[PDB]
């Protein structure tokens, strides 16, 4: 079998596989995660260079892999798929052994495994991708929002922001988010984080996408029309 | 140069860079000393700190009751090597009822040692090892180079510095082979020979690791205040 | 030893591109222009064979338009033996489904199986990925009519109207030009031809350069026709709609 | 260029580069022997004293296969005793199967295979040894000396190592002086001449002499080493030419 | 040992060519032409025997091959990859046909059979493309006669008549002027050899070329009588002196 | 530049260490001829012992197979040992499982065949030598059947292999340009020696001796080397006519 | 079943009942034994039906590969060593029991072979449960020297000797004669001794004698157009 | 514990006048207790009819197996399969499992769509072909069938006559096996119109 090992250290200390992954995850589109005080939103950029789209089965950018988590991405799509098939059956697993739903950490931790695994195996690149995983852990009313990326390691985020011009919307968000109170609705979670992509995006038209996350296997996507309300309000009080 | 990129390649000489690399490793690592006399056999090893709050590294390694060698260069390489010489003792021991001969001991570490420098992908052990062991025919020192070559010897030392103890064994052949029924004198004269290789520094409590082995007396390693008695 | 000689297939570059991938994607841009377009009452492919010769046999030949099954079929831009290595692995992939819940594959499902078929030869295996990308055209009861490429790094994505192959830029601005959403298929029909008719390189479009097929619920009742157009069957909707 | 990288490379020559260059390392090893006699075989080696502290008679460096077989190498000592290894296999397997122990001629294609295939691929590197062995079967006395490219011949007499151009001319002198040939008790005198008059090209350090034979009457077809009072009435009729 | 190879020897180049196969194509290109011309009742495949010494007995080389009773096969490009892709394509038309459906392939999947193993040596370890271009025809009961051009790519394609290597494109030139859809196989044959002559130096004779035949069943060729149903080899290579007897009416 | 150090196309088309095989063949100095009698097959082979320590009867590039098939090597003798068992393996494998010997053309095949592999398989170096086949086949007749590093095999009327084969090809296709048959018509083995030895001395330009030469003769059912007083005998009548 | 060999002057003829068993019910009265390893070697089969027609068509592809490849015309000894070997390394699981005879260039043979995996020649041979019978046959009227004719009326007497006298042998004889220099003929039904007579009786129905459901036309077609 | 006659049921084919009859009984059971009368054991790829008889498991997997094989055959040939061919394809499938079988009676049963002549084959249960002219018979009551095709069979029926006659083949087999019955069907093919009809019979 191909053995090479193609994720090596240079004279520098640095494994450049792992970081030319990184700006594959630079190159795409731009991912953003907010918890509010019960409820946890991801938000997505829509590039428009591609219309003729058929948005109905065209692949979204949000995936559930189980019923009370979720998880989002941004950088090589292809790549995406396999570590979002490796957790869903990783979710199924954990269920059949110990009798109850992963906790969003636990799910963090093994997605962020699986990466590490492919920076230190011999024959295989590293994934060009970085997730961001969010929802609640079963009977449990405290929102999770982590963060993963090509080399493996992982944290917990109030706001986190990943992909393209994500400097930006992670200066809207340090400055915008208070940590002694958080967005205490769905409204506020929501208006933040599209605000937050506004800041990026260009037209507020089919470019955004919001996916709301609250407990209890609460989990909906919001249509055009009902994002279109929130980009239509943002820019109203911006008049001023 | 164009020829050290692996360990299958020959120079245009006919040389093995690789393993000259390997050597080199060796000569980096700190000294230590082993000599015999007709009934027992010795090694003396300076140990290495990393600084003043370190421990001093351990060199030398049992292998059975009756066998055990020291080591200069690569730690990890000489645990691998140590480990293979202890499954082998305890099969010639399990098997057939019989202590592992020093010198088979030799031509088994050898072998092993020669296949990682002909094979694409591996690479050459990066330790030097001093096997002391008494069997049926008598006390034996070996020497033993990651290049394979295996040498029974009265008397030698490896690592930095370790021509000064050479040099001085080979002046004290005539006396040290005599060294018959005393162990303390045997001794005496590897401490004496090792710190012709010392320079700045001098041999201390911690910093001193003797092992014997001999008609009756089962190898065993002194530390600590067991050697200040020969300091 | 062997590690000289090695051109490492699945690496990025300092940029955080996949050199193979991107330049498997240069050789399908010189093949010829591949066209899909879905109406609400079917869908229709269209594709250029590249510079053919007189003594071709034609009625007997394929290179650009596959059927998988009954209800999906693909049109194919890069090397035609990469592509029939992994149509004949789609077409197991969809009996294997039916064999299991005894239904017909979902357009989706094969599409992904496909897509990350392509995906592992850029992240393992040291081989070099297969220079092939599809345009799919399918039918199932859950999403009806459907359209999605596939490209060699494994990615695919969902259209109205798409094109693959040699001048996309020019075809997919003509396309989003013309198309409507309540369109039917002899109107997709007409625009599939008439934008091959302006983005191709050769002199005029005629019958022997061009593989046609529709997927039409014009099937009498609730089912679905394919029909691989003959050349004969080019010739006159060439004529029909006023190309020749 | 670049042709001599990689093992199993044919240059624009048509040759293997670096088979020539494990021939360099043999070239740098110490002077080894092989005399076929009336009804036997006789071998010696050059041992290289580095130092007062080596043990006298202890790293012994001629090798038996079997119970007939005698190998003796110059190189890289380790490669000659892992193509040793192999041959003891391959003389171990052709007994199991067939009975009667291996011929001379079939022992010498088992390693002549062997070397030869450690130039077909780039994931291995050529032995680094010249090979002299050979012995007694059913049909006489065989002497063989091997080449690192796998290339073996039947010899009267064989010589590698620095001081083979030496050797070689010696040898050449016995064999126009004996058509008739050399006895056992004699080869192994002329074997003890002959390495310390090649001991010139290595003339800085001084050396140890080893000498091992099969002979069908004076070791019943066995290898055996030469010990004790006749090798030291070798030693004594060497130094005895030498001045 | 052990083939330590396991990567593509074959990749794309930043302008999206793959090397090895262009450049097996060129070795194509050198080599001595083949022609292959379908009729109404039949079809031919023809080359020229070089024999690389007068000494040599180029009978006992055939660049023109049987692979079933109903297919036949001839080349331009290297000769030992024709060869061991001759002995894979008869062995597959058994393994993955005959021994599960109790018949011999048609012509189309034969051919997609070759064409899948010479796709894979462009993709997988430690191997190069195999060195030639193949001309298959052959018959079956729902087809019909066909001719079919195989690539080091794996690429196949469906011929009227076509021309491969040295002089291929002068031949095919030849061939487009004389080819109608009303020609009987010995019309067929006749153009095969006007055609040949023009890529031809040396001598031109019935032992310098080699010609066979996809057509009739030949019930004198089968080797038993009884069944009705066995009719025969539609496959059948000329003779030297078949070939001579048509050169005199050229 | 690396598609010079393993086999993959050059620009080209052309695999140069196959070329650089070819060259590698005639490494030895060392010249080879083949003929056909009426029942048998006649091969010639130059014999230099450069070094007066080797055992001259040691030194030999023909090999028995089989019972029935010869073969004659030219290139280094390493490859030519190599060649020489794998093709006794085959043969022997082939009687084993199909019930009959395996014929000439059949095992120059398989050969070929598995030189072919060596030209398309990166891992494994082409073998740098040429192998000419011998025998009386049952079915067939007289053969001979020669391979080389490509992969190459043919059927020959009569063959010559080594530096100066030329020469040899040459003096062999004028005599059968004269005779207008394919083989020399000669009813015993050893008027066929010596045709065959006659005629390379005619090409080479050389004399030689009975150490000089190297003979192996096929008939139906056996193949056989010559011995040097064998040689003798056949020299002896070439020089009193 | 009943299957014998026999050689004779220029060649070797081979023969066969055509009645195949499910214990004591007849499956098939008129069944093919006579079986095509190539062109000019046939063999007939006794034992486990399936094993026989499965063996014979794996060497047959086999066989004729090998042709291919040697460029020679197949030989009987080759058939025998590759069914032999096939059947001794399943140590008779494959219930096979053949009588192999053909021509090739060697000259004209014939052999038996047995599922552990033994072989056998023989001037005349024969097999299956009705060996016994057709081998009394065969040890009273053999002789040396048979003619083509001779040897075709020797080998179907067998035969018939087997139909009559054993119970697992019935129907017709089938013949397959191989002579050197010529092609194989291959005599289905070479004699029909056993046809039924006419019945007493016509058992046809009136029409609409059976009772009836439901009629719906089934679609064989495809999916059509328009 | 004879796994060919744990479910039971039967399977019979007829060739007449330019057409084939294939007829087969509707009960599947669990040794003595009935368990359904609507499982049906004749199956179609394209216009090639079979039937299968023998344990259930398989019967079902062997449809399976076979829609899957003839869908490839068909979308790698351009064509439908045709009986002769289908027939060594079922044969070759059968032998591949020789020491672990499907425990089934197969029986083929079609008209080749380009010579127009009619075709039957049986197989037992490790591929073995019988090929009659006349008729095939498969299953528990394949001796009663035997029996019945015997005496009522002539050869070159007209398509309405040769209904009746496998019908009461089958019908009156059935009769006189236990784990037989539980209704019937009959196709009547034609080359190109094929008939479907249910039988009424006796329900115990
Ligand atoms: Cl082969
Ligand atoms: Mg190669
Ligand atoms: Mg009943
Ligand atoms: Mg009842």
């Amino acid at each position: 079998g191909y053995d090479r090992a193609l994720s090596i250290f240079s004279p520098d200390g640095h494994i450049f596989q792992v970081e030319y992954a990184l700006e594959a995850v630079k190159r795409g589109t731009c991912a953003v995660g907010v918890k509010g005080k019960n409820c946890v939103v991801l938000g997505c950029e829509r590039r428009s260079t591609l219309k003729l789209q058929d948005t109905r089965i065209t692949p979204s950018k949000v995936s559930k892999i189980d019923s009370h988590v979720v998880l989002s991405f941004s950088g090589l799509n292809a790549d995406s798929r396999i570590l979002i098939e490796k957790a869903r059956v990783e979710a199924q697993s954990h269920r059949l052994t110990l009798e109850d739903p992963v906790t969003v950490e636990y799910l963090t931790r093994y997605v962020a495994g699986v990466q590490q695994r492919y920076t230190q195996s011999g024959g295989v690149r590293p994934f060009g991708v970085s997730t961001l995983i969010a929802g609640f852990d079963p009977r449990d009313d405290e929102p999770k929002l982590y963060q993963t990326e090509p080399s493996g390691i992982y944290s917990s985020w109030s706001a986190q922001t990943i992909g393209r011009n994500s400097k930006t919307v992670r200066e809207f968000l340090e400055k915008n988010y208070d940590r002694k109170e958080p967005p205490a609705t769905v409204e506020e979670c929501v208006k933040l984080t599209v605000r937050s992509l506004l800041e990026v995006v260009q037209t507020g038209a089919k470019n955004i996408e919001i996916t709301v996350v609250k407990p209890d296997s609460d989990i909906v996507a919001l249509s055009s029309e009902e994002i279109n309300q929130y980009v239509t309000q943002i820019e109203q009080e911006k008049q001023e | 140069n164009n020829y050290d990129g692996d360990t299958v390649t020959f120079s245009p000489t006919g040389r093995l860079f690789q393993v000259e690399y390997a050597l080199e490793a060796i000569k980096q690592g700190s000294v230590t000393v082993g000599l015999r006399s007709n009934t027992h056999a010795v090694l003396v090893a300076l140990k290495r700190n990393a600084d003043e709050l370190s421990s001093y590294q351990k060199k030398i390694i049992k292998c059975d009751e009756h066998m055990g060698l020291s080591l200069a260069g690569l730690a990890p390489d000489a645990r691998v090597l140590s480990n293979y010489l202890r499954q082998q003792c305890n099969y010639s021991s399990l098997v057939f009822n019989r202590k592992l001969a020093v010198e088979r001991a030799g031509h088994l570490l050898c072998d092993k040692a020669q296949k990682n420098t002909q094979s694409y992908g591996g690479r050459p052990y990066g330790v030097g090892l001093l096997i002391i062991g008494y069997d049926k025919s008598g006390a034996h020192l070996l020497e033993f180079q990651p290049s394979g070559n295996v040498t029974e010897l009265y008397g030698t030392a490896i690592g930095a510095r370790s021509q000064g103890a050479k040099t001085y064994l080979e002046r004290t052949l005539d006396t040290f082979i005599k060294i018959d029924g005393n162990p303390d004198e045997l001794i005496k004269a590897g401490v004496e020979a090792i710190s012709q290789s010392l320079r700045d520094e001098s041999l201390t409590v911690d910093n001193l690791s003797i092992a014997i082995v001999g008609k009756d007396t089962p190898f065993t390693i002194y530390d600590g205040e067991a050697v200040a008695k020969y300091i | 030893g062997s590690r000289r000689y090695d051109s490492r297939t699945t690496i990025f570059s300092p940029e955080g591109r996949l050199y193979q991938v991107e330049y498997a994607l240069e050789s399908i841009s010189h093949a010829g222009t591949a066209i899909g377009i879905m109406a609400s009452d079917g869908i229709v492919l269209a594709a250029e064979r590249k510079v053919t010769s007189t003594l071709l046999e034609q009625d007997t030949s394929t290179e650009k338009l596959y059927k998988l099954n009954d209800k999906i079929a693909v049109a194919v831009a890069g090397l035609t033996a990469d592509a029939e290595i992994l149509i004949n692995t789609a077409r197991i992939h969809a009996q294997n489904y039916l064999k299991t819940y005894n239904e017909d594959i979902p357009v989706e499902i094969l599409v992904r199986r496909l897509s990350d078929i392509k995906q592992g030869y850029t992240q393992h295996g040291g081989l070099r990925p297969f220079g092939v990308s599809f345009i799919y055209a399918g039918y199932d009861d859950r999403y009806g009519y459907q359209l999605y490429t596939s490209n060699p790094s494994g990615n695919y994505t969902g259209w109205k109207a798409i094109s693959v192959g040699a001048n996309t830029s020019a075809a997919q601005t003509l396309l989003q030009m013309d198309y409507k959403d309540d369109m039917k298929v002899d109107d997709a029909i007409e625009l599939a031809l008439k934008t091959l008719s302006k983005t191709t390189d050769s002199s005029a479009l005629t019958y022997d350069r061009l593989e046609f097929a529709t997927i039409r619920k014009g099937a009498n009742d609730g089912e679905v026709y394919q029909k691989i157009f003959k050349p004969q069957e080019i010739k006159d909707i060439l004529v029909k709609t006023g190309i020749t | 260029t670049g042709y001599d990288l990689s093992n199993s490379v044919f240059s624009p020559d048509g040759r293997n580069f670096q088979v020539e260059y494990a021939v360099k390392a043999v070239e740098n090893g110490t002077t080894s022997i092989g005399i076929k006699c009336n009804d036997g075989v006789v071998f010696a080696v050059e041992k290289l004293i580095t130092s007062k502290l080596l043990v006298p008679q202890k790293n012994v460096k001629i090798q038996v296969v079997d119970r007939h077989i005698g190998c003796v190498y110059s190189g890289l000592i380790p490669d000659g005793r892992h193509l040793v290894n192999r041959g003891r296999e391959e003389a171990a397997s052709f007994k199991k199967l067939y009975k009667t122990p291996i011929p001379i001629p079939a022992f010498a294609d088992r390693l002549g295979q062997y070397v030869q295939a450690h130039t077909l691929y780039n994931s291995v590197r050529p032995f680094g040894v010249s090979t002299i062995f050979g012995g007694v079967d059913k049909n006489g006395a065989h002497l063989y000396m091997l080449e690192p490219s796998g290339s073996y011949w039947g010899y009267k007499g064989a010589a590698t190592g620095k001081g083979r151009q030496s050797a070689k001319a010696e040898l050449e002198k016995l064999v126009d002086h004996h058509p008739e040939g050399l006895s056992a008790r004699e080869a192994v005198k002329q074997a003890a001449k002959i390495i310390y008059l090649a001991h010139e090209d290595n003339k800085e350090k001084d050396f140890e002499l080893e000498i091992s034979w099969c002979s069908l009457s004076e070791t019943n077809g066995l290898h055996k080493f030469v010990k004790g009072d006749l090798l030291q009435e070798a030693i004594d009729f060497a130094q005895k030419e030498i001045n | 040992m052990t083939d330590r190879y396991s990567f593509s020897l074959t990749t794309f180049s930043p302008s999206g060519k793959l090397g090895q196969i262009d450049y097996a194509l060129t070795a194509v290109k050198q080599g001595v032409t083949s022609l292959g011309i379908k009729a109404t009742n039949g079809v031919v495949i023809a080359t020229e025997k070089k024999s690389s010494s007068p000494l040599a007995m180029s009978e006992t080389l055939s660049k023109v091959s049987l692979l079933t009773p109903d297919i036949g096969a001839v080349y331009s490009g290297m000769g030992p990859d024709y060869r061991v892709l001759v002995d894979k394509s008869r062995k597959v038309a058994h393994t993955s046909y005959k021994r599960i459906y109790g018949e011999y392939p048609p012509t189309k999947l034969l051919v997609s059979e070759v064409a899948k193993i010479m796709q894979e040596a462009t993709q997988s370890g430690g191997v190069r493309p195999f060195g030639v271009s193949l001309l298959i025809a052959g018959h079956d009961e729902f087809n019909g006669f066909s001719l079919y051009q195989v690539d080091p790519s794996g690429s196949y394609f469906p011929w009227k008549a076509t021309a491969i290597g040295k002089g291929s494109v002068a031949a095919k030139t030849f061939l487009e002027k004389r080819w109608n859809d009303e020609l009987e196989l010995e019309d067929a044959i006749h153009i095969a050899l006007l055609t040949l002559k023009e890529s031809v130096e040396g001598e031109f004779n019935g032992d310098t070329i080699e010609l066979a035949i996809i057509g009739d069943e030949n019930p004198d060729l089968l080797g038993y009588t009884g069944i009705p149903t066995d009719k025969g080899p539609r496959f059948r290579k000329l003779t030297s002196q078949e070939i001579n007897d048509r050169l005199e009416a050229l | 530049g690396y598609d010079r150090h393993i086999t993959i196309f050059s620009p080209e088309g052309r695999l140069y260490q196959v070329e650089y095989a070819f060259k590698a063949t005639n490494q030895t100095n060392i010249n080879s001829l083949a003929v056909r009698g009426k029942d048998c097959t006649v091969v010639i082979s130059q014999k230099k012992v450069p070094d007066k320590l080797l055992d001259p009867t040691t030194v030999s590039y023909i090999f028995c197979i089989s019972r029935t098939i010869g073969m004659v090597v030219n290139g280094p003798i390493p490859d030519a040992r190599n060649a020489a068992l794998r093709a006794k393996a085959e043969a022997a494998e082939f009687r084993y499982k199909y019930g009959y010997d395996m014929p000439c053309d059949v095992l120059a095949k398989r050969m070929a065949n598995l030189s072919q592999i060596y030209t398309q398989r990166a891992y494994m170096r082409p073998l740098g030598v040429i192998l000419t086949f011998v025998s009386v086949d049952e079915e067939l007749g007289p053969s001979i059947y020669k391979t080389d590093p490509a992969g190459y095999y043919v059927g020959y009327k009569a063959t010559a292999t080594g530096p100066k084969q030329q020469e040899i090809t040459t003096n062999l296709e004028n005599h059968f340009k004269k005779s207008k048959i394919d083989h020399i018509n000669e009813e015993s083995w050893e008027k066929v020696v010596e045709f065959a030895i006659t005629h390379m001395i005619d090409a080479l330009g050389t004399e030689f001796s009975k150490n000089d030469l190297e003979v192996g003769v096929a008939t139906k059912d056996k193949f056989f080397t010559l011995s040097a007083e064998n040689i003798e005998e056949r020299l002896v009548a070439i020089a009193e006519q | 079943t009943t299957i014998v060999g026999v050689k004779f002057n220029n060649g070797v003829v081979i023969a066969a009942d055509t009645r195949s068993t499910q214990g004591p019910i007849v499956a098939d009265k008129n069944c093919a034994k006579l079986h095509r390893i190539s062109p000019k070697i046939w063999c007939a089969g006794a034992g486990t039906a399936a094993d026989t027609e499965a063996v014979t068509q794996l060497i047959g592809s086999n066989i004729e590969l090998h042709s291919l490849y040697t460029s020679r015309e197949p030989r009987v000894v080759s058939a025998l060593q590759m069914l032999k070997q096939h059947l001794f390394k399943y140590q008779g699981h494959i219930g096979a029991y053949l009588i192999v005879a053909g021509v090739d260039p060697t000259g004209s043979h014939l052999f038996s072979i047995h599922a552990h995996g033994s072989t056998d020649v023989g001037y005349y041979l024969s097999l299956g449960s009705g060996s016994l019978a057709a081998m009394a046959v065969l040890e009273s009227h053999w002789k040396q020297d048979l003619t083509k004719e001779e040897a075709i009326k020797l080998a179907s007497d067998a035969i018939q000797a087997g139909i009559w006298n054993d119970l697992g042998s019935g129907s017709n004889v089938d013949v397959c004669v191989m002579e050197i220099g010529k092609d194989a003929e291959y005599l289905r039904n070479y004699l029909t001794p056993n046809v039924r007579e006419e019945k007493q009786k016509s058992y046809k129905f009136p029409r609409g004698t059976t009772a009836v459901l439901k009629e719906s036309i089934v679609n064989i077609c495809d999916i059509q157009e328009e | 514990s004879d796994p060919s006659s744990i479910n039971g049921g039967i399977v019979v084919a007829m060739t007449g006048k330019d057409c084939v009859a294939i007829a087969c009984d509707l009960r599947l059971g669990s040794q003595s207790l009935g368990v359904s009368n609507k499982f049906e054991k004749i199956f179609h790829y394209g216009h090639v009819f079979l039937g299968i008889t023998g344990l259930a498991t398989d019967v079902t997997t062997l449809n399976e197996m076979f829609r899957y094989k003839t869908n490839l055959y068909k979308l790698k040939e351009e064509r439908a399969i045709e009986p002769e061919t289908f027939t060594q394809l079922v044969s070759s499938s059968l032998y591949e499992r020789r020491f672990g079988p499907y425990f089934v009676g197969p029986v083929v049963a079609g008209i080749n769509s380009k010579s127009g002549k009619p075709f039957i084959a049986g197989f037992d249960l490790i591929g073995c072909i019988d090929e009659a002219k006349d008729f095939i018979v498969s299953g528990t009551a394949s001796d009663q069938l035997f029996g019945m095709c015997e005496s009522l069979y002539e050869p070159n029926l007209e398509p309405e006559d040769l209904f009746e006659t496998i019908s009461q083949a089958l019908l009156n087999a059935a009769d006189r096996d236990a784990l037989s019955g539980w209704g019937a069907v009959v196709y009547i093919i034609k080359k190109d119109e094929v008939v479907k009809r249910y039988l009424k019979m006796r329900q115990d």
